């Protein structure tokens, strides 16, 4: 047997990720949860949330293409 | 099966505090399928929305359209890679004219390359290249409604997401070269997750080998479907509770550099391996130390060696295994025998190394996964 030998190539990068390579998404369609200033407004999660930085946040799902901005809405 | 909603100032507010104060960018999806009488984008309603980012200050990046190969199906709309690209050039303009004139712009969120996604991204780059930063494709392994346990654990599954990412890079190469490609939407199982699978120990083996071949074969940046939400694929439970996936998130976070270097065992399927130059943020660890990750879908425990010149080197064990009684399908997890769990609402636990016998071999039991930090390897492609 159960013993393997590992072969390492270490003479330069063969790439380079984004400090951000490991980011996550929030779906455009919890937005339409009437709870998302709760849920969003969590400490708790923010701090999960802190853990992962340096992260791009992506909002978008299938809703993102059925969203309509109102500047007028309650 | 989907309608329109609208959606307010507040909630802008909510997600842009959300992650501006977690240190989050922020890339926010645009509706696409609002139309013209000849099928053009009507830009109106994100003028709106632009204007309002501008005027509270807010640095975001956008987005326009989410898996347009889906519009006919999904909303009898079609709108062909040409136009697209077409409707990403008119987006471009309206934010080299806003408060946030070098403002990013990623696209264009074309599902998994099949024969259809292809030709649209193909097209799309051809007409839209000029001004996207970045490719934006998604990639999910399997149906979540029928995807099994076995599955998770089945090496075969995994190795498909290797020509998804060939067929990518290829459309990619052949029209726009060396524009970066992402990982925009991405995870297990897709119609919200595999039930009892996606939310476990188990998702994980899809996850952390999704990262380092993804690493490996050239993505720069992958975004995990979803941090927190609905589907059983998120990082973060209803309860705000961390799962298994978060617990892995975060130690790749802290150990994982952003150099990609390369591993492989002698005699090439079920022992999976990727070496990188250790996250030189972290402080325990300095400049040219490795960190390696491995993957163990075997039935046995496996023994790894570490070749010259670091044979004899102190290596640091970061060794995940779920805490009983539901073994795999657990959503709780150990870090070498310690349970992870928040200390409280504000403080992350420390992830604590185990330091192994320096010379001695890399234990990685029957499906799990670990990290192991190879200290003071002093490689030079490292400083
Ligand atoms: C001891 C034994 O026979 N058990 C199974 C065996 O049937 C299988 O072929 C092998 C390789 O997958 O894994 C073992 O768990
Ligand atoms: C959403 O609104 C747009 C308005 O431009 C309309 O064209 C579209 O068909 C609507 N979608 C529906 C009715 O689901
Ligand atoms: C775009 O949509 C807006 C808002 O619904 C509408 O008033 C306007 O006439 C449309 N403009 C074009 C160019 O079709
Ligand atoms: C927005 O954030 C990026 C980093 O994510 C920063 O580099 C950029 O300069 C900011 N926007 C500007 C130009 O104000
Ligand atoms: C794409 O659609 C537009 C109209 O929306 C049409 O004018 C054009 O011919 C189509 N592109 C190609 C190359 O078929
Ligand atoms: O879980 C899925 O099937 C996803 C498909 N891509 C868009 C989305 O993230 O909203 C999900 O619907
Ligand atoms: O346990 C054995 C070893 O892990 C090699 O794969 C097949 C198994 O029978
Ligand atoms: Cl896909
Ligand atoms: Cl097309
Ligand atoms: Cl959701």
């Amino acid at each position: 047997q159960d013993v393997v030998d590992l072969d390492f190539f270490t003479q330069e990068p063969l790439h380079l990720v984004s400090p951000s390579f490991l980011s996550v998404t929030i779906d455009a369609n919890l937005a339409t949860d009437p709870r998302f200033l709760i849920l969003l407004g969590s400490p708790k999660l923010r701090t999960l949330a802190r853990g992962l930085s340096p992260a791009y946040l992506r909002f978008g799902g299938t809703k993102t293409d059925f969203l309509i901005f109102d500047p007028k809405k309650e | 099966k989907f309608k329109n909603s609208t959606y307010s100032r507040s909630s802008v507010d909510v997600l842009y505090t959300f992650a501006n104060c977690s240190g989050l960018d922020l890339i926010f999806g645009l509706n696409a399928l609002l139309r013209t009488a000849d099928l053009q984008w009507n830009s109106s309603n994100a003028q709106l929305l632009l204007d309002y980012c501008s005027s509270k200050g807010y640095n975001i990046s956008w987005e326009l359209g989410n898996e347009p190969n889906s519009f006919l199906k999904k909303a009898d709309i079609f709108i062909n890679g040409s136009q697209l690209g077409e409707d990403f050039i008119q987006l471009h303009k309206l934010l080299r004219k806003s408060t946030f004139k070098n403002a990013k712009l990623y696209g264009p969120d074309v599902g998994q390359p099949r024969r259809k996604t292809a030709k649209m991204l193909k097209s799309f780059l051809k007409a839209g290249g000029e001004v996207i930063d970045s490719v934006t494709w998604h990639h999910y392994y399997l149906n979540g409604r029928t995807a099994t346990r076995e599955d998770f654990l089945n090496p075969d599954v995994l190795d498909i997401f290797i020509s998804s990412v060939q067929k990518v890079f290829q459309v990619v190469e052949s029209t726009r070269p060396g524009k970066k490609v992402w990982l925009g939407e991405t995870s297990s199982a897709y119609g919200g997750g595999a039930p009892l699978l996606s939310d476990t120990f188990a998702a994980g083996f899809m996850w952390l080998d999704k990262l380092g071949l993804s690493a490996r074969m050239g993505i720069e940046v992958v975004m995990r479907q979803v941090f927190f939400g609905a589907g059983n694929y998120h990082l973060v439970d209803e309860n705000f509770d961390p799962l298994p996936d978060y617990w892995l998130s975060l130690l790749f976070k802290k150990l994982v550099g952003t150099k990609v270097l390369m591993a492989s065992v002698q005699g090439s399927r079920k022992l999976r391996v990727y070496l990188h130059c250790t996250n030189t943020d972290n402080p325990r660890y300095k400049e040219g130390d490795l960190t390696l990750y491995a993957i163990n879908l075997h039935n046995v425990t496996k023994y790894l060696r570490l070749p010259y010149p670091f044979s004899n080197k102190q290596v640091d064990k970061y060794l995940l295994r779920p805490l009983g009684p539901h073994g795999l399908l657990s959503k709780s997890v150990q870090l070498n025998g310690l349970t992870l769990k928040m200390v409280d609402d504000q403080t992350l636990p420390p992830l604590m190394e185990k330091p192994l016998r320096p010379g001695s071999s890399l234990g990685l039991p029957a499906f799990s996964y670990s990290f192991f930090v190879i200290r003071n390897a002093k490689v030079a492609a490292c400083i």
